[PDB]
């Protein structure tokens, strides 16, 4: 009963209640040919309506993870991005600052003296 | 005696 | 390439200070990110940095915990007025922490100007914990209670106070309603009973109730009627003419509180009234009965109502009988204490030995903390211990008198203790006591990998044994050590190993004023701090023995509260 528009031009159609679930949709309403969303392709807007279906009755890939937190936090999503976001932190804890810039694939741009200095005041006065 | 020995929070005697 | 907003929800589930530092090390940006979100900050040395410094970093801190004083200060081996003043922390987060809601103090010198400014800057606080600080009265207290109407928790766990007068636990307003756990067990004063019941009554998510010993046994009942949800009690007194009357009014009172998992207190102790808490017992996970002093059979009488304990303290009256029934009924045990009655006098008054402890060995499959006071081991006895509880984490023993030798044998205990060492591979904390030499510190050094805290007195022979240690112990963290013949050559021997450790405390030692001027040069990031109260050190020629030395890593530099008698080593 709302059709929901992916960025890849494909149509989704939801119960009221699913799509009400987004924050951000939910005020698109609150203003019909579909609620398009530019930011959300037609892959994560699958997982998206799973989940939130599923609810209003993890076990997938780095990439689409990141791309699923994305549309999380786009559309609002709340107990979505609660999960999402936990499951990446996760990834972060019991590692090493290496451990994690390699995980996410983060470059380290600290100077070695700087690095040094953070980590000399993180283990001897907050740890 | 020793001071501070057995190492404990009691008064003495 | 989270947004902003995304990182700083990840980083909400990540608590931990370790995982926290972490994140702040994988890029700058995270650095940024994670230090506007920190929500706790953990300062284990008050003078390892300045307030300013972590204000400036960590803006958005609620919950902040600070110790001073060293482990040794206990001990009365730290003169007064060494330091630990709280004061400049709380007026620099006075201005900057308008949020904040927790304060958790240990061995830290607390005014009632830190008192009284907590409780008119800080609107949110809910959280105040005072562990073993000194320095502030009742009249500091009453601040706290008139002003702080979100207070949820007010511990002084063996705090010092002066006691001025109980009434300050009358400013607690009739309006105030949020109390969760109040321990006021150290304060010597009376507090209004009046007041403490209509406290108690007013206040329906108490769970912790920790009484002082000027609460007597025949009014425990009536506040045990308002307060039926209690998860923690302490007694006050715990002595009263017997009556049936005021036993069976104990009784209905404790078998009405159905959520207790912890019980403590009893101080004066008459055994005649212990049975009123065994109704209680069938579900005490902790049972805290130092300060009694009733005899075996009547512990043994209680211990036997435990089968989920998991925490005991005790006196040394329990006796090696009393153990043997413990080992044998308390399955779940996981840490057992056992305090010296008579601390202070060299001939045995109990039969308190190194059987009871071998005992508990054998038979508490999950027993892996134990502090334990006697007067004679064995190396055999702390063989077979470390055979029985390879899971052992921490392990503390102290013989009474210094250098006993194993009393079958009259060996040193080194073999006894490098058992333990080497047989538990997760030994986190070690004291260790009797006739010691070198050697012992030889097998720490090798086998200790996962030691973080040693306490060491009156051992060894020579600057081998702490060498040893320094050397070989990976996981080192805090090493404090009395009247040992150790001194300048392991010391800076091993000068850069300090800079992986919060501390080392020497007293008593045979560390020179002139060892102690090089290891400041050397080490400008250490505070070398000498404790002697004999006047200037050089008024004494440089080879001449420190009475104290405090060493410790620091990114705050030198000390600005220094008493007259500590002097720090750098320029
Ligand atoms: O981690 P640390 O800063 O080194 O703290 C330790 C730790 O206490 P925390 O729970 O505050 O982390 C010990 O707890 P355990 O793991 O040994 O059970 C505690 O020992 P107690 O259990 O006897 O309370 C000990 O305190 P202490 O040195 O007074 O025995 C204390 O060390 P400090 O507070 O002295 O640094
Ligand atoms: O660990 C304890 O508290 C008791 C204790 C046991 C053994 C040796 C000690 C040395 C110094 C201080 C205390 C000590």
């Amino acid at each position: 009963k709302i059709v929901l528009k992916s960025s890849d031009g494909e149509s989704f159609e939801v119960e009221e209640a699913v799509a009400l679930e987004s924050q951000t949709i939910a005020h698109m309403v609150e203003d019909d040919n579909g609620v398009p969303l530019p930011n959300v392709t037609s892959k994560i807007l699958a997982k998206v309506i799973e989940y939130c279906k599923r609810h209003v009755e993890m076990k997938i890939d780095q990439a689409t993870l990141f791309e699923l937190i994305l549309a999380a936090n786009y559309l609002n999503i709340k107990n979505l991005l609660d999960l999402t976001c936990q499951t990446v932190a996760d990834m972060i804890k019991g590692k090493t600052p290496e451990e994690i810039r390699t995980t996410f694939n983060i470059k380290n741009d600290f100077t070695p003296e700087e690095e040094e200095e953070v980590r000399r005041e993180n283990q001897w006065a907050f740890e | 005696q020793v001071v501070g020995w057995p190492p404990v929070r009691n008064y003495r005697k | 390439s989270f947004p902003e907003e995304v990182l700083e929800h990840v980083f909400s589930f990540i608590q931990l200070d370790k995982d926290r530092n972490s994140v702040s090390l994988v890029c700058k940006s995270w650095y940024e990110i994670e230090r506007w979100c920190r929500r706790k900050v953990f300062i284990g040395n008050c003078y390892a940095v300045s307030p300013a410094t972590v204000i400036r970093r960590f803006p958005k801190v609620r919950s902040v915990e600070l110790k001073g004083k060293p482990h040794f200060a206990d001990f009365n081996l730290v003169p007064d007025g060494w330091g630990g003043y709280v004061y400049p922390w709380i007026e620099a987060m006075s201005s900057s922490y308008t949020w904040l809601e927790e304060i958790r103090l240990k061995r830290m010198v607390v005014t009632d100007d830190c008192l009284e400014l907590i409780a008119k800057s800080f609107k949110n606080f809910k959280v105040l914990v005072l562990s073993s600080c000194e320095g502030f009265s009742t009249d500091g207290l009453a601040a706290i209670a008139a002003t702080c109407r979100n207070l949820k928790e007010l511990d002084l766990r063996e705090s010092d106070v002066d006691d001025v007068s109980g009434h300050w636990l009358s400013h607690f307003p009739d309006t105030y309603t949020s109390l969760v756990s109040l321990n006021i067990s150290c304060l010597a004063s009376e507090v209004s009973f009046s007041a403490l019941e209509r406290l108690v009554t007013r206040c329906p998510n108490l769970k912790s109730l920790k009484l002082n010993r000027a609460v007597p046994l025949e009014k425990l009942a009536t506040l045990l009627q308002r307060a039926p949800q209690l998860e923690e009690l302490g007694t006050g007194g715990y002595t009263a003419e017997v009556r049936p009357d005021v036993y069976s009014g104990l009784s209905v009172a404790l078998s009405g509180c159905k959520e207790l998992r912890c019980l403590s207190g009893f101080w004066d102790a008459v055994p005649a009234y212990l049975p009123a808490v065994y109704s209680v017992c069938s579900r005490l996970t902790t049972l805290n009965l130092s300060y009694a002093t009733v005899q075996s059979y009547d512990l043994v009488k209680l211990l036997c109502q435990c089968p989920k304990l998991q925490r005991l303290w005790v006196l040394d009256y329990i006796e090696d009988a009393g153990l043997e029934v413990l080992a044998s009924t308390c399955k779940d045990l996981r840490e057992l204490r056992v305090f010296p009655s008579e601390p202070f006098v060299m001939e045995p008054n109990v039969a308190l030995t190194e059987q009871g402890l071998v005992s508990v060995s054998m038979g508490c499959p999950k027993l892996e903390s134990v502090l334990y006071f006697c007067r004679q081991m064995t190396n055999a006895a702390l063989i077979t211990i470390a055979r029985n509880r390879p899971n052992m984490t921490r392990f503390r023993l102290c013989i009474i008198e210094p250098k006993a030798p194993d009393y079958l044998t009259l060996e040193p205990l080194d073999i006894g203790f490098g058992a333990i060492v080497e047989h538990c591979k997760d030994l986190r904390r070690l004291s260790l006591s009797g006739l010691l030499t070198d050697k012992v510190f030889e097998y720490i050094g090798t086998y200790a990998k996962k030691m973080e805290m040693l306490s060491v007195a009156f051992a060894g022979d020579s600057d081998l044994g702490m060498h040893h240690v320094l050397s070989g112990c990976d996981s080192l963290r805090k090493l404090e050590i009395r009247d040992c013949p150790f001194g300048d050559k392991a010391l800076l021997a091993n000068a850069s190993k300090l800079e992986t450790m919060r501390s080392l405390w020497m007293s008593s030692c045979s560390v020179s004023f002139g060892a102690c001027k090089l290891l400041g040069q050397k080490m400008p990031k250490l505070n070398v701090e000498v404790i002697d109260e004999r006047g200037a050190p050089d008024s004494r020629p440089e080879s001449c023995p420190v009475e104290r030395v405090f060493i410790y890593r620091t990114v705050a530099g030198p000390r600005f509260d220094m008493p007259g008698f500590v002097w720090n080593m750098d320029q």
